[PDB]
Order: C-alpha cells, then structure tokens, then sequence
C-alpha cells in the first residue's frame, strides 16, 4: 500500500474539495488520476504537474508539492459522482507502478 | 581547413627594440592559436598558448593578444636571442596547420 | 533541416541507427517540440525512441548562430537553440536517464559559455569526460564523431 | 623528462617508402588528452602539419599528403611509427616528432630527421 | 478516438489457470505500452504489469505479489494481446482490465524514470475463482 488514500468526501453540489494522496514516491514523482463510475471504464483527468487531457471536462485539475499529490474537485456536480484513483511509482526512482485505494466522492 | 596568414613576412629591428607579428585566420579560431619560434639549425620552441598566455620558462618581456580571426604577438626589448623566426599554429579544427611564419632580423 | 543532416550523418554511418532515422527524428519533433530555454541559451533535445535505433548515441551540436524553434513545454515562443542533444536512444529509461544528465550539464553555466567557444577536440574531451564521469549512462556511445559545429 | 627522439633513413630514392619511428618517452601515450604527431620543414621553408596520433587511437593527417601516409600507435616500448609511401625528391625535408598536450600543446619539438631523396 | 476490448475471462478451479485475451484499434500497437490492472469487488486497482515496446525489446513488468504467476506477449500484426495466469488463487478475482498507456517527463522538475499514465481503458473481463 505504497500510496494513501481517503475513504470518501460528501460534496455539497456545486462546491470545491481536495482529494489527496500521499506516499515516499511522491516527492520525485507526480500523480496520474482517475475518475471512474460502476459499470465503467475509468477515465484520466489529470496527469504530470499540470496536464488536463482531452475529452474530459475543464472544470478542474491537480498539483503535487512535499510528499503529497492532489485533484482538485471544483463545481461538483451529479455526474462526478464516482470513484477516484491517484496512480503514481511504487517507489523513487522504479519502474514499477501503484494505485492508490479508491477514494468515494459523492455529490449532494 | 581554416588557414593562417603571417605578415610581414620579414621584420628589422635593432637589439632592445619593441616589434609586432601579426597572423589572421581564414576562419573564426576562437582562442585556439600558438606562437613558436626557431633558432637556425633547431626545432621551434613554444612561446604562447591559447593565442594568449607565456609556457613555462618563457621571458615575460612579451607577450600576445586578439580575438575571433586576429592575433599578434608584441616582443619588447628584443634581446640578440629572440631574432628568429617565428610560426602561428592554427588549432580550432584539425589539421593544425601552421602560416608560413616570418623572419626577424637584427638592423 | 535545422540540424536533421548534420548531426545525423555520424549514427548512420556508423551503424547507430537506421538510414531514415532523419525522417522519423522530425515527423516526431513536430509532434514533440524539442526546444528549451535555460537561464543561458536554448539547449534541445530531439528524440523518438523507436526500434530503429540500433545502439544509443549522443550526437551533440554547437551552432554559430541561434536557431528558432518551438518549445519542449508546448509554447510557440521560439526558443534561440545554440546546442542541440540529438538522442539516439531505444527505449524510455535509457533517454530519461540522459535527460537528468542533460540537465545536470544546462544548469553548469560556465560550462555552456565555455562550450560555445570550444574546439571539437576540447568539446569531446568535456562532454566524454561528463557522460563517463556521472554513474549513470554506461553503455552510450559517444566519439570524436559525434562532435559537431554547424555553420550557420 | 619528456623527452622525443628520432631514427629513419638517410637516402631514400624516389618512389620508395619512407620509415619514419619516433620513441617517445616520459609519460604514457594513453593518458587522456595527449598526443604525438609529426611537422615537416624543407629546407628555407616553413612548417607543414603531417601526421597526428591522439590516446584515444585517432589520426589525423594533412589532405594534402594523406593519400600517401599512414601513422601507426605501439605503447608496448613506446613506440611512434610514421610511413609515407611514394616519396619523391621534393619531401627532401627535416621531419620532426613533437609532443601533443591536453587542450594542444607543442612543447617538446623533438630534434629532426634529416630525409633526403634522390637518384 | 480509440477503443481496447478484454475478453476470456471466466470461471478457474483455485490451483488451476487461464489466458486472457485482448483486442486493440485506431493506434500505433507496435510503439505502444500496454498493461493490465484488476480490481476484485470491494477493492481498487491494482497494477498487474506492462509490456514494453520493440525497442526495449518486449520487456515485461510485474507488480511483485503477482510475478512468477504471471506472462504477457503480444501480437502487434493482429493489434492483439495476450496475459496467461497460473497457480489462481481467490484474491486472482476481480475484473481485469487492459489500458494504453504513455509516458511523462518534465525535463526541469522530474526525476528518471519519469512517470506514467493510463490513457485509454477498455471495459475489462471478469475472473472468478472456486
Ligand atoms: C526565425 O529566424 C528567421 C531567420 O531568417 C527569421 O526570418 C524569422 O522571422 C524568425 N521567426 C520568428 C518567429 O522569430
């Protein structure tokens, strides 16, 4: 379990929070995230220090510092209702990579 | 090949004069430029390196300067030793080819 | 051809790469801009990493004057190249490993002044010497060859 | 001491080969950034680059010449070797074996080979 | 703009195996990095390995708590691959699926081997054990 994850958020519609997730490879390595929903395939929304892929949404992105990563969640809304993931080296320097635990993310 | 050219090809000057050789390139050589000088019936020894600073054992009576594709050499108080003749050596790119050199004599 | 012919003419010759490695280097150098400013001069990296490299090889240029390209970072600011790192290299790790490397050598500001005015012997001396001396990059060619000043 | 010294021929007669072996001393030929490499003076002329060996096994010669010679690295006794084929009456000429320095450096300027041509 | 489809998986004895298949369009499969992650019910992703390119010469990585139980190859003139599994276990179950992936550098901030992403994700097949 190489990178820290929070159980859930309760996100108020429309509102701003923070997902994060920590580990030892985060401090020479960036986070790639995921959104994915039941029964889907789940999508990239962020990856590298600043890079919104297409096809998604440009209503947020994240930012890594320290030994933490982050997605910023902004203007939540019903449909970003899913499961998060944060993916990034097992550790500094490896080939090798690692999910964190899912996060629940539900809008209100 | 960049190549270089001497002049004058002679010089004249009496014992305790100051005089100049100045060699040019065809092509920009940076700093890279030797001056040497022969005594007849020996192999030229090396004056200055780096188209700038005296080797080991060489008098501090003179002395060289330039830039890009323009060097000289500036001898003051010729001593009866130092009339010779003199060589530049091109090193920017090899072959390192050297001008013809010039010939200074005593008045 | 900024640099393309120049620099490439070496990694074919000697076997590093594939005879069309020019072609691929630019199609994907468009796609994949190679130009980054340092504090200095612009130092650029072009690279694919296909399986027509034969062997991995730093292929190095200093230029008389700057060229002006795009940059690494997606800007279309032209960045005003006087070195360029043509990477001859197989797989992701190998380039990732040179490219840390690289930095090392951008960030050495006395280094790059000096490096405008060297020789070809000087350049291959410092450069031999900084990818021999670092602990990483065993196995990269890199020659007398490989040392170039692009006219123009 | 660095020191260079030199032995060849005397009388060569025109279109013979020319040997040329320069033995070197006072440090190792591989150490990195040395070299030796080979001037020639014809008599009331100037100098003329001919030949250079580099540690790391690389040569050089001078265009003009080239098609005709060869020089050849032997650390093993410390050896330089220069060959020049087809040699006619005018390379009569003192050839001298002088010291390469890290960054260029002609210093040592060993004494001439004195190579005459002739019927 | 692209699409990856896993089929074969099923039902295995524990102690037994099975191969996964997968089928690939609208990309260049011969330069592409391809792995497998697993997510069991209840739990998250877990990184199963990749399969290098070409260049590398087909290299293939492994999360540690599945190496030596696992092997992937594949066939880039049928844009297809292929992962066998052996010795299955219950925590082998989950749905298996199989992703394109890229690479990430940042020449002044990152750090060899830089990092990695999953761009394009197929829909996944479904393993059980017992
Ligand atoms: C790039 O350099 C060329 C040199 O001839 C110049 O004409 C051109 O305008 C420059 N382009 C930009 C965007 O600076």
């Amino acid at each position: 379990y190489e990178l820290t994850q929070e159980t859930g958020v309760s996100v108020a519609l429309g509102r701003t929070v923070t997902i994060t997730c920590r580990g030892d490879s985060l401090r020479s390595h960036y986070a790639s995230w995921y959104q994915k929903k039941p029964g889907q395939a789940p999508i990239l929304l962020f990856y590298g220090k600043n890079n919104r892929p297409s096809g998604v949404p440009d209503r947020f992105s994240g930012s890594a510092s320290g030994n933490r990563a982050s997605l910023t969640i902004s203007g939540a809304q019903a449909e970003d209702d899913a499961e998060y993931y944060c993916s990034s080296r097992d550790k500094s320097g490896s080939r090798l990579s690692v999910f964190g635990g899912g996060t629940k993310l539900t809008v209100l | 090949d960049i190549q270089m050219t001497q002049s004058p090809a002679s010089l004249s000057a009496s014992v305790g004069e100051t005089v100049t050789i100045t060699c040019r390139a065809s092509g920009n050589i940076h700093n890279y430029l030797a001056w040497y000088q022969q005594k007849q019936g020996k192999s030229p020894q090396l004056l200055v390196y780096n188209a700038k600073t005296l080797a080991d054992g060489v008098p501090s009576r003179f002395s060289g300067s330039g830039s890009g594709t323009q060097y000289s050499l500036k001898i003051n108080s010729l001593q009866p030793e130092d009339f010779g003749s003199y060589y530049c050596q091109h090193f920017w790119s090899a072959p390192y080819t050297f001008g013809g050199g010039t010939n200074l004599e005593i008045k | 051809e900024d640099i393309i012919r120049a620099l490439a003419s070496p990694l074919i010759k000697d076997g590093m790469v594939d005879e069309d490695f020019a072609e691929k280097v630019i199609e994907n150098e468009s796609r994949y801009p190679s130009g980054l400013q340092a504090k200095g001069v612009g130092f650029a990296i072009p690279h694919v990493l296909g399986d027509y490299v034969r062997d991995n090889a730093i292929s190095v240029g200093i230029l008389d004057k700057p060229v002006n390209f795009s940059e690494w970072y997606q800007s279309p600011d032209p960045v005003p190249v006087r070195v360029v790192f043509m990477l001859a290299i197989r797989t992701w790790d190998d380039i990732t490993n040179v490219m840390n490397w690289i930095k090392d050598v951008v960030l050495d500001e006395e280094f790059m002044k000096r490096l405008l005015n060297m020789s070809d012997e000087e350049i291959y001396r410092q450069i031999y010497t900084r990818i021999s001396k670092a602990p990483n990059l065993s196995g990269i060619n890199f020659s007398r060859e490989y040392v170039r000043h692009l006219n123009g | 001491q660095v020191t260079l010294k030199e032995s060849g021929p005397g009388i060569l007669q025109p279109s013979q080969t020319l040997s040329l072996t320069c033995s070197f001393s006072g440090f190792s030929l591989s150490t990195f950034g040395m070299g030796v490499g080979w001037i020639r003076q014809p008599s009331g002329k100037g100098l003329e680059w001919l030949a250079h060996i580099w540690w790391d096994d690389d040569k050089f010669y001078n265009p003009a010449l080239k098609s005709r010679l060869t020089i050849s690295k032997d650390t093993s006794k410390n050896q330089v070797f220069l060959k020049i084929a087809n040699v006619d009456t005018a390379d009569t000429a003192t050839y001298y074996c002088a010291r390469i320095g890290e960054d260029y450096f002609l210093d040592v300027w060993g004494k001439g080979t004195t190579v005459t041509v002739s019927s | 703009e692209v699409q990856l489809v896993e089929s074969g998986g099923g039902l295995v004895k524990p102690g037994g195996s099975l191969r996964l298949s997968c089928s690939a369009s609208g990309f260049d499969f011969d330069n592409a990095w391809m792995t497998w992650v697993r997510q069991p019910p209840g739990k998250g992703l877990e990184w199963v390995g990749r399969i290098t390119g070409p260049g590398e010469g087909w290299s293939v990585d492994y999360a540690a708590p599945v190496e030596g139980r696992f092997t992937i190859s594949r066939l880039n003139s049928i844009n297809f691959l292929y992962l066998e599994m052996n010795n299955l276990r219950m925590e082998d179950s989950g749905l298996y699926f199989c992703a394109r992936t890229g690479k990430y550098y940042d020449f002044w901030s990152g750090y060899p081997p830089g990092e990695e992403y999953f761009q394009d994700w197929g829909r996944g097949t479904l393993v059980t054990v017992s």
